[PDB]
């Protein structure tokens, strides 16, 4: 067993970014293992071990190294997967070797990686479960069996805290129980900072805008978003990192690398083009007429990328207002979602697609979670019901996360007893939705010369910016008869240069 | 050691089955092909320009498309020596970790011997994403794709050893597979178009049937007629024309057997100049006519619009 | 590391034989079955 | 047991019958014009 005794892990807290909750609060380890007899004389028992819970990529391994770092004291690491082998009791034996090696080199700290795969929870829904059985009771005698003077600090590190035995959350064993959350905008700014200070940069490449751009993303996906970038820098014999080549890696990570000619025939892809520059044109109408708090269209794309054959990139807004939903903000959500289907039959008459029926089934969930999750109407309702069918919230389609998720019942559902009331809330969804759609057809019916336009010229160029479906409406007011577009040279032509 | 047993099969490629100038739907990626036989003709001259060199190149397409024939070709253009290791040795299904010290053996004896060319065929089988698996297939694999990945991050150790692997489905690779530097070139072979598929039937027609038979076939049909296929049954369709052709006259088995018979015994003795004097191709042509056996072009004409 | 050996020398056997006895018919019942090393051998035969 | 009556095993023991006079090992010919065209027949006649 090569537990590493590195005398200097080579990571410090300036090598942690947006994790500062954390690292404020292991900075009392931190303290302690410098002076013990600090704690020692205030009577203070430090905690036996600590539990870093969180997504993978948010660096906690980097964590606990900064740790053993700043303290100057021996780090023992070590794989919770590693304890678990085919003969039983060889993982127990490595356990008492690795507490014993811990407390010869006094102070040390001792760190677990996958302590799951240890402490997997007895589930009621070989030999190796008897063994991670003996294993984890190994470890839970050892734990226990810790005078706190001793300035010995374990941790373990858990992505899935369900998983783990609530023996080991039990005080005595694990004190402290820190959740490593993902960094924020200023963190992963932080991040993009320390990862491009690694590489050539070029100075037209704005951080700032990336961090912000990517919510959710961990330190080591931001990583491999400018090794990646770097990459393509390499392929395209860039000297440097330009903007475009953060622009490519950002693409290839989301939506994933263009095909190269896969192209399907002209009916199947002016079907596509006509539902994703409806539902860019009703969005972008919904904030300049009424100022909906609503998100922003910024690129549309038809290029196959990945696994979808066409793209709508939307600016997520802030948190702040993605709790106080209220009853126009989604009702003119739900006007969005409608706005594909709205679109195909204001253009394609009454001869519709399956294209457009995604948005049409979100929709038709929505207007429920309006009239028997939140009961935002006052018809007061008895009971709610689960979704049929559930959908991940994900990229480049709708956003479908304003409350934090559509398809994500609150534990709000109770089974039903009387069925007149099922029939009345389906009788009030179906006027509803079809008021919703009469009203989103009322208004893309009304701007006609822009939305085909905007196809036009989405169908030509293959791409297409919001900034550019902005100006296409600020030259086309409203009713404007359709033979002035139909008079123009170049129908998919566009005069703005960005 | 399944290492030795599969060193042991090297293969100096000089002919290929299907060379490169005759290969089909790869003149789109052709330049990256010439690079990588460049690369393999002289790792130094990668190594003194100092660019990255392509360390990995994967081929995806379909079940016949003739991968295996396209890395063939591209070796005998690179004239370097290739080893055929199977999937089946890399997952030594005894001990964990076996295959660590299998992939680290192939590799060390593929230094001392690069530039050579590491063929693996199905390599979706073995090296796909992680998770898929759930029982006791997790932790021999990640071990695997992690040795994997440890040699293929070879510290600008440009010894000139490519690994040609063979996949169905580009998404079944690992994603940490899938990145630059460790898999540099990947060629998309999805299906000959018409005129390439019109080539390539008129050399099979050349090749292997009779000459004076090849004319009188309007092929213009015929490649229309195949076009969903691959370069290898485009080579095969003359067989299968001249056996339908045959197909439409009334004729029984028994004669048939007993000329096959008489033919395979009494070619054994027959001198090369009698075989190949006048007489003799005067023999065959009323011997044909004889047996009433004359092909003509409307049955083969009525043969190729008659099928799919 | 014994009974891969058993089984490979086996397999090799029964082909070798049947080399041996050449010309023959093999029947193969239940090939349902199959277990690694005889889909090796049967993949390299 | 008429001739129609069943293909399959007809199949069989033409294998059999090729299999017993040593006829797999003349493959093919690649000869002139006849020896060609009368084992194209023969493979023909096989399987249809």
């Amino acid at each position: 067993a090569e537990a590493r005794v590195d005398g200097s892990t080579g990571v410090k807290f300036a090598d942690v970014a947006g994790i500062d909750e954390a690292v404020d609060e292991l900075q009392e380890l931190v303290k302690y293992l410098k002076n013990p007899d600090l704690f020692d004389k205030m009577g203070i028992k430090p905690p036996h071990g600590v539990l870093l819970e969180g997504p993978p990529g948010c660096g906690k391994t980097l964590v606990a190294k900064a740790i053993a770092g700043e303290a100057g004291v021996p780090f023992y690491q070590m794989a919770g997967s590693e304890f678990v082998e085919v003969l039983v009791g060889v993982g127990s034996a490595r356990i008492r070797d690795l507490f014993k090696r811990a407390k010869v080199n006094k102070p040390s700290v001792i760190f677990i990686d996958e302590i799951d795969a240890l402490a997997t929870r007895r589930q009621g829904i070989n030999a190796a479960t008897q063994e991670r059985e003996t294993t984890l009771n190994q470890l839970l005698i050892e734990l226990d069996g810790f005078d706190t003077g001793k300035g010995v600090i374990f941790l373990g590190a858990t992505n899935r805290r369900d998983l783990l035995d609530p023996a080991l959350l039990r005080p005595g064993r694990f004190d402290r129980k820190i959740r490593v959350r993902p960094p924020n905008a200023k963190g992963r700014l932080d991040i993009l900072k320390i990862h491009a200070s690694k590489v050539k940069m070029s100075d037209s490449v704005d951080l700032s805008s990336y961090a912000s751009n990517l919510p959710g993303w961990s330190g080591a996906k931001l990583a491999q978003l400018v090794q990646e970038a770097a990459l393509v820098a390499v392929r395209k014999t860039h000297n440097s990192i330009l903007q475009s080549d953060m622009d490519d890696a950002v693409d290839r990570l989301t939506v994933g690398p263009t095909r190269i000619g896969l192209e399907l025939g002209h009916q199947g892809q002016c079907r596509r083009a006509t539902t994703e520059v409806g539902v860019a044109i009703t969005s972008h109408l919904l904030l300049r007429y009424e100022n909906a708090k609503i998100e922003r269209c910024d690129r549309v794309s038809i290029i196959p990328r990945g696994q979808t054959l066409s793209q709508v990139v939307f600016h997520r807004l802030d948190d702040e207002s993605y709790m106080f939903g209220r009853l126009p903000q989604l009702l003119h959500r739900l006007q969005v979602l409608l706005g594909g289907r709205a679109a195909e039959e204001v253009i394609y008459g009454s001869d519709t697609s399956k294209a457009s029926v995604d948005y049409l089934s979100d929709a038709s969930w929505l207007a429920r979670k309006i009239l028997t999750i939140w009961n935002l109407e006052n018809p007061m309702v008895i009971h709610g019901e689960p979704p049929p069918w559930r959908k991940r919230p994900q990229f480049v389609g709708p956003r479908l996360d304003f409350e934090g998720s559509l398809y994500d019942d609150y534990d709000l559902v109770e089974p039903p007893v009387n069925f007149n009331m099922d029939d009345e809330v389906a009788h009030r969804s179906e006027e509803l939705i079809s008021q919703m759609y009469n009203k989103t057809v009322s208004l893309l019916r009304q701007n006609q010369t822009a939305l085909l336009k905007t196809v036009k010229v989405l169908l030509n160029q293959k791409e297409i910016s919001g900034e550019a479906i902005d100006f296409i409406l600020d030259h086309y007011p409203p009713q404007t008869p359709l033979n002035s577009l139909l008079q123009e040279q170049n129908p998919g032509s566009l005069p703005f240069v960005p | 050691d399944p290492i030795k047993t599969a060193f042991d099969r090297m293969k100096r490629v000089k002919n290929p089955p299907i060379p490169l100038k005759n290969f089909a739907s790869i003149e789109s990626m052709r330049e990256e092909i010439n690079e990588v036989v460049a690369f393999l003709q002289n790792p130094k001259a990668f190594q003194e320009m100092g660019a990255r060199a392509p360390r990995g190149v994967l081929i995806v397409g379909e079940r016949g498309t003739g991968k295996t024939s396209l890395a063939l070709a591209i070796a005998a253009e690179a004239r370097v020596p290739v080893v055929n290791v199977e999937a089946q040795e890399l997952e030594a299904g005894l001990w964990v970790g076996q295959s660590a010290a299998n992939v680290r053996e192939l590799f060390q004896t593929a230094r001392d011997l690069a530039p050579v060319i590491i063929f693996v065929e199905d390599f979706d089988l073995f090296a796909g994403v992680r998770g898929k698996f759930v029982h006791t297939k997790q932790q021999d694999h990640e071990s695997f794709i992690n040795q994997l990945l440890v040699e293929l991050d070879g510290f600008e150790k440009q010894d000139g050893v490519v690994l040609m692997a063979t996949t169905r489905n580009h998404k079944q690779i690992d994603e940490a597979l899938r990145r630059p530097g460790r898999m540099d070139r990947v060629f998309h072979l999805q299906s000959p178009t018409e005129m390439e598929r019109e080539r390539i039937l008129h050399n099979a027609a050349e090749e292997t049937m009779d000459r004076e038979l090849v004319d009188l076939v309007d092929w213009r049909k015929v490649s229309e007629k195949t076009t969903l296929l691959r370069p290898i049954e485009l080579k095969l369709v003359p067989m299968a024309l001249e056996s339908s052709a045959f197909r439409s006259k009334f004729l029984d088995t028994d004669e048939l057997l007993s000329y096959v018979s008489w033919f395979a015994t009494f070619s054994h003795i027959v001198p090369p100049w009698l075989r190949k004097t006048k007489v003799a191709k005067t023999m065959g042509k009323m011997l044909v006519n004889h047996l009433g056996l004359n092909l003509t072009k409307d049955d083969l004409e009525n043969v190729v619009d008659l099928m799919e | 590391d014994m009974m891969l050996e058993i089984d490979r020398f086996y397999i090799t056997l029964q082909f070798e034989l049947a080399k041996a006895m050449s010309p023959c018919i093999i029947w193969i019942p239940n090939i349902h079955d199959l277990s690694y090393l005889a889909l090796g051998l049967l993949v390299n035969s | 047991y008429q001739m129609i009556e069943q293909p399959g095993t007809i199949y069989l023991r033409y294998l059999v019958d090729i299999h017993k006079k040593y006829l797999m090992n003349y493959e093919f010919n690649t000869s002139c014009l006849a020896e060609r065209r009368i084992f194209l027949a023969h493979y023909q006649t096989i399987t249809y």
